[PDB]
RNA sequence: UCCAUUGCGACAACGAGCGAGACCCCGGCCGCGGGCGCCGCGGGACGGCCCGCGCGAGCGGGAGGACGGCGGGGCGAUAGCAGGUCUGUGAUGCCCUCAGACGCCCUGGGCCGCACGCGCGCUACACUGGCGGGGCCAGCCGGCGCCCGCGAGGACGCGCGGAGCCCCCGCCGUGGCCGGGACCGCGGGCUGGAACGCCCCCGCGCACCAGGAAUGUCUUGUAGGCGCCCGCCCCCACCGCG
């Protein structure tokens, strides 16, 4: 399964494959944003959305049938804040671009919903599935 | 980046808005030596200018450096929003402007004055220099 | 033997044996597994330290002022880097080196106060060998870390410099050159 | 002038200067076995083997 | 005080630096710039053209630190 | 008949209610079952300065209050509305420990 | 998040329950607040932690800490055997060496000739102890002239 | 001899008592029972075994063991101080105030003002590092979805739920520099009857290169480093208990 291989390689392999099949787009709005109030300056990758889908999508699939909201995934980009003189502490992240993710992954059926939050649909698991095993090897 | 050897038109020292800039340095940190830009100002410019940002400031082709120019004068029609400007609804105009190098200075003293002669708290405080905040005095801050 | 705890998966512990009598049965080279990490609670009692086997006790010296405090893994790493520039330069196995620099490094005489008289009136006296072993490890750590402080270059290669320097019998380093100074200004007292 | 190493077989105990060196006696296991008295700083044990730079000086 | 240069004023590349290394049996990108005065950046992007052609080979790889020895003796 | 009723029992000290226990699980043998849950004690802290004024050493009280919990919802439909009644008067009425039955 | 006493990790319901059946062994690690729980079976040689595999643990140094009673015993019973641990509690390195211990506790119960087992403790107790028995100490309380449990606020007499 | 007026052995003394220990809470190993949720009752360690000594009390070493020789806390003797508290109280003696009130209630201001001396703390002085991206584990204990908004926050609707350091990949390259984040200039929001209070965004970018005479704390999950909860609280933690 993909818990079998490394997230480093899955990872950045399933976003160059991502953004190759047109599945997801970088909306406007990227051009001039952190991630997070925690954050200091902007990502220094062009291709920051496309990485951030990918761990995404693999969250879901580990918790299974599981419900995640989105703010519960955003506790899981926090960071620390930095620069007051005064005992740094935790900040959450953004929600905006989380929430973009999810709705793009959901109008192509990968992602359903349910009483709360959204969880994984069987063709999400196909999908993830072959490409873990084809990469594989 | 696998730019190793320097280009036939390196310039060791550039200059502008009277200030110098040096090639030896990334070329978005380097326009942080400008009064008026900072780190997130300038990567949003160039970037809608087409301009490539972890690049060595002696590489910058005098046709990169004029569209540059062309882009902070006129910023809010080159797409840049307005709560990333320096001067939001000015005081006059109502207007929003960036305000690079000499402008901040003018633009500095006549507040000032305004408040003189208005007669406020702030301008009264600002002549024989105190906080202008709460933040308190008395402890601390002694020779 | 049918197991060798090859060090880092590298390089052997079956060829090295200290030459110096004295100090011989306080440096542990028997047991190293193949990591410098080993939980187990040692300082418990007088002399169990003195099976410690030596590169952990290397390693749990060098994350000493309290900016760096707690941080192991980070001189596990340090030390296999050193290790793979002495291999490199020398051409031979580090751990002989390390055993030797801990050697030719320790003092063999020392001053006290015990004449009293008002005054220093200090007294020349010997040193035990486990204080020795102490002294030579806490010598080639300070002595690195005081070279790589706002210098560019980097912790690794200022510790492999050390240790070889150290282990050439050489005074260029700092720890020949401390041991030094404490024997004159003992002789001087004798 | 040259140092030679000797061995621990008793060691007799502290002094009253703050407890920190320990009476020491030796022998030359290198043929005179010459049983003397020292003193010695940090921790000591039996069977040690100490190294000294004097074959001619005493404590007491 | 000192200062460096981050890019190599043409001929200088080949006339030394290239030269200079492949007379060495190890290195990394720190002792290259105290050695010919130059930043650690360049260092960088030399070594990997280097071990594209082949005289130079990795032993000990990190982040922090990686180090090559001369496979061309 | 049947009506699902749990019983909910509340006390400061462990040894009452330890002992009501037995006498419940006793005297609840024949009407259905009765076995405990032992809950997570909540303790209730409080930390005070010893001193009225704020003089001398800087010296603190530390005071607590243990809640225990035990909670038989066994009933359940082995007890009807005058069933539950039968048992609870038939075991000791020790002065202090809460209870409160639902279904 | 998890808390180690907790009913759901020690039955290991995690597991479907015509598979929880057969499980023989059973067997337990500690450190500090972690808890492993291993369940140990017959196979051909195949260990889990938390659903991934022993090669691919994440603090990457240690990796051999975890592989050391494989190398010391030798890989036949193990070979021989398949399981599947989870472990639950404070900490990477706490975790890391909870797994450790419960792999070697379980391994001994697998055999059934005591004889073999002394010899293996033997085997395995000489080069560390802590493989078999637990390490006792724990985090200890604080107090209230500071900031610590045996450090003291500042005193300044003038 | 003992950490202990803790004990042995003597004595114009004999015989008792308080304090010390014993005791209570927590933790570590095993068993029984029960079980929405790990929680109720017990066992276990005693200088007991071996070796040396010592009349003796008791000292040193080695074992086997979850743990080995007062493991962390609570209670805290006689006698006393002109120690602090009349501003904690329907605790109070003697004085002073008692209808232009020192009673009680309303509106504003102040307790925070600043040429100066010093007490407990916080942030840093960098490469054993800073920035960007990703992976991942706690405990006192614990609440979440959807949609707007760069964010902080907001509108609706339901009962459900956990991090920093660290590790991996890259950029910077000894420059008061991308270290540090005080001060100041435009702007957007929250609490509240009411901002002088607290949060977020763009720009500006102070002192500081490991600190003189002097001085404090500390022995195993300890110091130190890293963060997370409660208290007071309309809002707010560089404090305090953990």
């Amino acid at each position: 399964s993909v818990t079998r291989v490394p997230a480093d390689v899955f990872i950045n392999s399933f976003a160059a494959h991502l953004k190759n099949r047109g599945i997801i787009k970088c909306p406007a709005f990227t051009d001039y944003v952190k991630t997070g109030v925690s954050r200091q300056y902007a990502p220094r990758d062009a291709d920051w959305f496309y990485i951030k889908a990918a761990s995404v999508i693999r969250h879901f699939y580990i918790s299974g049938s599981h419900s995640i909201g989105v703010a519960g995934l955003a506790r899981k980009y926090s960071s620390l804040q930095k620069g007051k003189t005064t005992p740094h502490h935790t900040k959450r992240a953004s929600c905006k671009v989380i929430r973009s993710i999810v709705s793009q992954f959901l109008g192509q059926k990968l992602l359903i919903a349910g009483e709360r939050g959204r969880h994984i649909s069987p063709n999400g698991r196909k999908m993830v599935e072959d490409f873990a095993e084809g990469l594989q090897k | 980046m696998t730019t190793i050897v320097q280009p036939n038109d390196y310039r060791d020292l550039l200059r502008m808005f009277n200030t110098n800039i040096q090639g030896k340095v990334v070329l978005e940190c380097a326009l942080v030596g400008i009064k008026g830009i900072g780190r997130r100002f300038a990567n949003v410019a160039l970037k809608k200018a087409n301009i490539d940002v972890h690049k060595r400031a002696g590489e910058l082709t005098a046709a990169e450096e004029d569209a540059l120019m062309k882009v902070l004068e006129d910023p809010l029609s080159h797409g840049i929003p307005a709560w990333m400007l320096n001067r939001n609804n000015d005081f006059e105009s109502g207007k929003d402007m960036h305000i690079l190098v000499n402008t901040i200075a003018s633009t500095h003293r006549a507040d000032l004055e305004r408040l003189r002669k208005t007669r406020c708290e702030r301008g009264v405080r600002h002549h024989h220099n105190l906080k202008v905040r709460g933040q308190h005095t008395k402890s601390t801050g002694r020779r | 033997m049918s197991l060798e705890v090859a060090l880092f998966n590298k390089w052997p512990l079956t060829d090295v044996k200290c030459q110096d009598e004295s100090l011989e049965a306080y440096i542990s080279i028997d047991n190293h597994s193949f990591v410098p990490h080993s939980a187990g609670r040692w300082s418990a009692k007088r002399f169990r330290k003195a099976k410690c086997p030596v590169v952990e006790r290397l390693t749990n010296s060098l994350m000493m002022h309290g900016r760096n405090s707690g941080k192991k893994l980070m001189a596990m790493k340090t030390v296999g880097e050193a290790f793979e520039l002495i291999n490199l330069y020398t051409g031979k196995n580090p751990v002989q080196v390390l055993v030797d620099a801990v050697a030719n490094s320790g003092p063999r005489e020392d001053s006290c106060r015990i004449g009293k008289g008002g005054q220093v009136r200090r007294q020349s006296v010997d040193v035990s060998p486990l204080r020795r072993v102490n002294i030579g490890i806490y010598n080639i750590a300070t002595g690195a870390r005081k070279a790589a402080f706002r210098k560019v270059r980097p912790f690794a290669e200022c510790l492999a410099e050390e240790i070889m320097n150290a282990a050439a019998g050489a005074d260029k380093s700092y720890a020949i050159s401390q041991r030094n100074s404490v024997e004159r200004i003992a002789v001087s007292n004798r | 002038p040259e140092p030679i190493n000797a061995r621990v077989i008793e060691v007799l105990g502290r002094t009253s200067s703050r407890g920190g060196i320990t009476q020491v006696k030796v022998e030359f296991m290198t043929g005179e076995k010459r049983q003397i008295i020292r003193n010695v700083i940090g921790p000591v044990r039996k069977d040690d083997i100490l190294v000294l730079m004097e074959s001619e000086r005493e404590a007491r | 005080k000192v200062d460096y240069p981050t890019l190599f004023a043409d001929e200088a590349a080949m006339n030394e630096a290239l030269k200079f290394i492949k007379n060495s049996k190890c290195i990394t990108h720190t002792q290259i710039c105290e050695r010919l005065r130059v930043s650690v950046a360049l260092a960088k992007r030399v070594m990997r053209q280097l071990v594209k052609s082949g005289d130079f080979a990795i032993v000990s790889k990190s982040s922090r630190m990686t180090i090559f020895k001369n496979m061309t003796k | 008949m049947h009506q699902k009723y749990t019983i909910i029992v509340v006390g400061k000290d462990l040894k009452l209610v330890e002992r009501y226990v037995k006498s419940i699980v006793k005297e609840g043998r024949a009407f259905g079952i009765s076995g405990p849950c032992r809950a997570p004690v909540r303790r209730l802290t409080i930390t005070t300065r010893k001193s009225p004024c704020g003089e001398g050493t800087n010296t603190w009280h530390r005071f607590e209050l243990r809640m225990y919990k035990r909670t038989f919802w066994v009933t359940c439909g082995g007890n009807d509305i005058s069933t539950i009644l039968s048992k609870t008067v038939v075991i000791p009425g020790i002065q202090v420990t809460v209870e409160v039955e639902e279904p | 998040m998890a808390k180690g006493n907790r009913r759901d990790l020690l039955e290991r319901n995690d597991i479907e329950v015509r598979e929880r059946d057969k499980y023989t062994v059973h067997t337990l690690g500690k450190k500090k607040n972690s808890v492993a729980v291993a369940f140990v079976k017959a196979g051909k040689g195949d260990i889990l932690v938390n659903n991934v595999p022993l090669a691919l643990v994440r603090p990457e140094i240690l990796r051999t800490k975890v592989s050391e009673p494989i190398m010391i015993l030798g890989e036949s019973l193990f070979k021989g055997l398949d399981m599947n641990i989870k472990v639950a509690g404070g900490g990477h390195v706490s975790q890391i060496y909870a797994v450790r211990q419960a792999i070697s506790r379980g391994v001994l119960a697998s055999v059934k000739d005591e004889a073999a087992r002394s010899e293996l403790r033997a085997k395995l107790v000489s080069y560390d102890r802590q493989l078999v028995v637990s390490d006792p100490r724990r985090c200890e309380a604080k107090k209230f002239g500071g900031r610590g449990a045996r450090a003291r606020r500042q005193k300044s007499y003038r």
